[PDB]
């Protein structure tokens, strides 16, 4: 009855935007300068890293949660197929919202079934 | 043409216009 | 200068579904190892990448033929759009 | 249609005719000595990859002759497509 | 029999027979099959070049003999019609179209030679690309039940090509090949 | 035209023209940027090798093209200006006293341009490899958090990197802030 | 001395001679199972592609001196039912109706024997691959049930595979084998 | 070409039986060991089995290449 | 000029030339250290072997300056491989040869050995610091327990810094070129 | 001078130098062995393959020299007596056997060289893998350690290659390799 | 061979010092209190160690200067 | 042959011997106990293998 | 064809029109 | 041929228009 | 060729139709 | 054309303006 | 030629029908 | 030659036709 | 055109202008 | 165009200047 | 030849036969 | 211009000087 | 000759027949 | 222009001084 | 000779034969 | 300038002597 | 010499026999 | 400068000289 | 030469016999 | 001299003998 | 100077000296 | 030169031969 | 200069030599 | 100079001697 | 030159004998 410790994704899930920007901001601002101090850039990277962060019975109890991770996968697959192949048509910068869309769909969708 | 599966191809977009 | 990025991002958006899928299958897989602690994921992980990517790359065979008259157009228009005509 | 596109088609659904058994075999096998040793607390990786081993080499020695079957058929299918390209 | 002119014009046209025949011939399909082929199979340069090169120029003799036999019956001792003829029946439609001036049958081998080796070109390598699947499946088979045994660090070609050759052998390969190009050529 | 001398001198030239390039003009510096671009994200072959090598080709023919015009003779001097301009004067200086404020000579002066140019690339993929290889550091740590940990990150980051470098359009700016460092885009 | 005619001929022939060599006799089964050997040892290009091209026309050389002294002293039909000996019929039979519609044009011969020598030796490079295979995924598997997840393990076959080719002897025997199986008949 | 698919059968055979032993007897000492740095065990053990088996191995490598040589005598 | 040896003897020198470079002067010690350290720096082809092969041969271009300027030339180049090579090798290979003055026959092989030895031992040498780090990378990734990351992918940026705080190429040339020069 | 068959037997003599060479003349071993060596040591393209074929080169020249001087029918008696030395008999008498049509004589040229060509092949295969046997053991060692570690995704020929260097630097490696090779071929 | 022990035998000392702080600090939030402390610790020696390390390099360039 | 077999027990003897110490004689400690091993046997090592390369050297050298 | 299709393709877009 | 199944190759789609 | 549920197999297809 | 999904491709932009 | 086993060859198929 | 094996070879299936 | 969005393309910020 | 955005975006700096 | 052998090589079936 | 984030493009600095 | 054994050699069959 | 920025430039250390 | 041991070399066979 | 201490530029270097 | 051992040399089996 | 282990570069030593 | 031995070198055989 | 000991280099065998 | 700093420096030993 | 260390240089050998 | 200190560069053994 | 030291110099120990 | 040390080096084994 210790299934539903899933709770933890769904807090983790604003590391998408938080890597995201980050990264990017990073990025951006290397591509800007390409001259740097050499450790002021190293300090900041540390910090956004940081900030980022921030008998056999037992058998049929697994082969139970095997048979339920593969029930749930195929029911997602069979409710969002037409989002994936759309997903094909996709802009490239709106992508990674349908990827943190589908992300966040599918670890709903577990719940322990 | 329903607007869920909020990606839709050219031609949907031509038929909606 | 926008070649690159442009060949990048077509790639990316084509390669899309397959690329989402196996991510899935192993975030689902690293689920099951976090509940199974003392298995060996990466061989099994192996395995159902390969098997999925080709299943989904199979299903897949009907969204190409129209890419390439997508690209007639683009290409043609974007080489049209490079010269100060 | 197409009879390129149908050729591409034929060889994707070939290739995962062929790769179905012996992968399932394989993952089967993995994810079952994975929930044996999670159960029993040893902490080994070598039973999996021997068992695997025998396992798939049992199913491809077995399969040999249908592959080979298959394959034929469809080589002399492509030369026929050739005979009148 | 070939007082001061036609001798000039003779001997101009044997000093252009190789590229004319590399060019305005079968041997370009012929080749670059046999060149698709052998790379398809997982080698580089097993089979030497200068063998599938003859084969390829042997196959071309064949399928010429008409022509060759008309040209040497009316100019050394009406060939050129004959081989603007055979260019129409193996050219494509599109591209002598596009060869033709401008302004919306197709004539003026000038402009219609590399109409046809455009649609001999295409033509081998859609046959290549045919050839190409089984041993891709091959190697796609083995690259799965190697990844599935849980071993990475070796390619698949190590063992691709032992398998590649028995499918070509029990195929008879080259045989079948060369009698299917035969007849695609040799109609009437 | 070219009666005697002038042929030969043109000719030899022409056939130096590949290794002049790849030891001499900006083609280093842009093909080792791209390719430490390429191997930060974590993938071999994501863009084709021999297409990044033609991108960096064509831009350092961009580059060129200036004291191309310029020479219409002056050309000589020109590129000396441009490699003096464009490199570090010690390490030349050094050659040159090996070799025996005046001048300097080509053959003193291409292999400290090259060693120049080296450096600077490599501290310019330095510079870049770093929110990459941060990324991946968070997705181990995330993984280990959880509490999987014979999960393997590789196959985890290289997705992400992918999509996140193309949504932010990485190649183009890259492209146009190298360039603009090296001249002035139209 | 020699006629006009003929020693245009002569000349043509002799023009044309490492072509036909190369299209036309056992050069062709020799070349290709060396070099079949060769890639499967594992091997770049350590064995001097040179040397094995020189074996195989000495060899080839040694296969041909009888049909070449019964053509020095018409050796053409010798040629020919050397062909007709070492070739698949149906092919020759296919393209003698290439033609107009047991002669066995000498043209129609060629391209037999070339495909039917190339078919033999793949066969006979497949039969090669064998055991250097087998002691590849032995040791890729001893490896990886170590427990090593890296050094790939062609990094290792290769001293085995030449201990084995040394222990086999190797290309004596195999030599030995296809020029007895050839020529002493 | 029966004798080929055989061929293919007899290098399959023989590739499971080279990896059984010394395979197994890794495995063996590894549940051993687990049961109650297992990579050095192991790794002795693996090494011992080859320094044993190295003449079978070898002989049966041989017997097997001359087989594929009279095969390809007069094939 | 050259009317009827000397312009064989010239013409059957030139041809050699590119592999008596190779293999007789100082061109092999820098393209193997060069290569090395690309080696050592965990990059495929990033500095593409056109550059560095160029750079060496610059380099030896320099070197050879004096042996150029000398041509009575062939005493030079004599006495400047008994004075880089290794003279017991040479005895040994003229013992072989027959049955002071060394052989130019007997010099060849020797400095061509020489060469690679010496070429080998400094690779080693440049070596060690980066297999150090990595080690070390290795080794604190361990102890946060991140056993299935990889160190080559991260350690890269530290080995590419540390190269470049080190000025890398520069020292490394002068180093060298100092050791084949001053006479 | 030279007379007129004389003139045309060596010219077309030294046209086959190269392919003489090839077939063997003390060149094979050293070239093989040289580049068997590059391979194990972890190296693809650093020593420079011009560079060991041009010292292989010199030292098959060193090995001749006595074969030449003793030439100028005594070059070639000469020759087939150093061929018989370093041969394996068998093989020529079987070539013998196949050119002709068991026999003692001294030895028939054309039935010689493959041998002498095979019998080389197979020493240095020999000797190449007596060559691998402490790379190979170093390798393995550095992994054994690298695993014990517990590092499961370090390649141990990443950091191999230093330790296989120093380990051949300290044998002194390529002047012991040669002088060996040397005494091999030499005699007294 | 002189130089060739002093600086294995220096490369197996400079590891052995590298490792030895971290690994001291650490092995003797399940998750959060070591990664920091690793961090910290190493953000606070990275200078230490860089100075260290372009010093042994520099020492080296010197030594192949030499011979 | 005989030298063949005797190379190879040797070799394979040598592996087991290296892997033996070592890893006979708590991560960061064992990292540490490895580190002085390596450190103290190193001459050892290198030794041993120089042995076996000049045995090969002198079997080279019989041919 | 159905309105929530499993997946579009060309030929069912062009028949709903 | 049911519709709601996998791929539905097009050959089974033009039956069904 | 009841269904194959999973694959086309065409010649099912064409026996059905 | 909405103006909150996810998905803002040109036409649709354009479309809007 | 049973109607479910794990390998349908084209023989099969045409011996059914 | 079983009915119920699990894989037939060819020359199973035509002796059992 | 809201301004809480992502990178928004050239057209966006220009309209916005 | 907020200062307190994400992008910097070089058109929009000009503007707020 | 047993019938309910796991692998039998094409001899044992011609002798079943 | 706040040039104490991160994002501070050098147009930033110069204008702040 | 036992046949508790996987595929065996030639010889064994053929004496076994 | 500050001391304790996040981040700093030559650009920034030369107008400084 | 044994026959209750591993796989044997082809001499045990023809000496067992 | 302060003693940062993190790494010293050359110029903050030059200043500070 | 022994009859039951784990290694069975080629020397061994010829000197049984 | 501070003499002690806070950051060594070859003007510090220098001019502690 | 004990035939207890672990390995048995060619040597120790002949000897033996 | 040993006997019992494990590999043994062909001196000290020569020398037992 | 740090005579015992643990570290080396050709340098500091020059310095020494 | 004490016996029954696991490895023995030839040197060692010869000396307590 | 140190005796106790571990592994020291020449100079050093030779300046206390 | 020791001789209860570590791993030591060649020097060392001709200095020893 | 203790003999209860591995450290063995070929010159300490020379200056022992």
């Amino acid at each position: 009855t210790v299934v539903i410790i899933l709770v933890g994704t769904f807090t983790i899930i604003s590391f998408f935007s938080l890597s995201d920007v980050m990264l990017l901001y990073r990025y951006v601002i290397i591509n800007d300068f390409e001259i740097n101090e050499g450790k002021y850039f190293f300090a900041v990277v540390i910090v956004f890293f940081k900030i980022i962060g921030f008998t056999i019975k037992e058998f049929f109890k697994s082969i139970l949660l095997l048979i339920i991770l593969a029930l749930t996968t195929y029911f997602f697959w069979i409710n969002d197929r037409k989002i994936i192949f759309s997903q094909v048509f996709s802009s490239v910068d709106g992508l990674y919202l349908i990827w943190g869309r589908l992300f966040k769909d599918i670890i709903l969708f577990f719940l322990a079934f | 043409f329903p607007t869920d599966s909020l990606v839709s191809s050219p031609r949907a977009e031509k038929a909606r216009l | 200068l926008t070649f690159l990025t442009l060949l990048a991002s077509q790639a990316v958006i084509l390669a899309s579904p397959v690329m989402i899928v196996l991510l899935l299958s192993e975030v689902l897989l690293g689920v099951l190892s976090r509940f199974a602690p003392q298995m060996n994921a990466f061989s099994v992980s192996l395995t159902i990448k390969s098997l999925l990517a080709i299943f989904i790359i199979f299903i897949c065979s009907s969204t190409i033929y129209f890419s390439k008259v997508q690209f007639f157009l683009g290409e043609h228009k974007f080489f049209t759009n490079l010269f100060v005509r | 249609m197409s009879d390129i596109v149908y050729m591409g088609n034929k060889a994707l659904y070939l290739i995962l005719i062929f790769s179905l058994w012996p992968v399932g075999i394989a993952t089967v096998i993995g994810l079952s000595i994975g929930l044996l040793q999670t159960v029993t607390q040893l902490q080994e990786q070598t039973l999996p990859f021997g068992i695997k081993l025998i396992g798939v080499s049992i199913s491809l020695l077995l399969l040999s002759g249908w592959y080979g079957e298959v394959l034929l058929s469809f080589c002399h299918e492509i030369m026929f497509l050739i005979k009148s390209g | 029999m070939l007082s001061d002119m036609s001798l000039i014009a003779t001997l101009s046209f044997f000093t252009l027979l190789p590229f004319l025949v590399a060019a305005g011939t079968c041997y370009i399909k012929f080749s670059i099959v046999f060149v698709m082929v052998r790379n398809a199979l997982g080698l580089q340069q097993v089979p030497s070049n200068m063998t599938l090169n003859g084969i390829a120029l042997i196959m071309a003799l064949f399928v010429m003999k008409p022509i060759i036999e008309a040209g040497y019956e009316n100019y050394l001792n009406s060939g050129l019609m004959e081989y603007k003829q055979y260019l129409k029946k193996h050219t494509d439609l599109e591209l002598a179209r596009f060869f033709q001036r401008s302004e919306e049958n197709d004539y003026s081998l000038f402009s219609l030679l590399p109409a046809y080796a455009l649609s001999e070109i295409k033509d081998a390598f859609k046959i290549g690309f045919y050839l190409y699947l089984p041993f891709v499946v091959v190697d796609l088979v083995i690259s799965s039940i190697l990844l599935a045994l849980g071993m990475m660090m070796m390619s698949p070609i190590t063992i691709s090509v032992p398998i590649k050759l028995v499918l070509f052998v029990a195929l008879d390969g080259w045989g079948i090949l060369s009698k299917a190009l035969i007849e695609q050529y040799i109609n009437i």
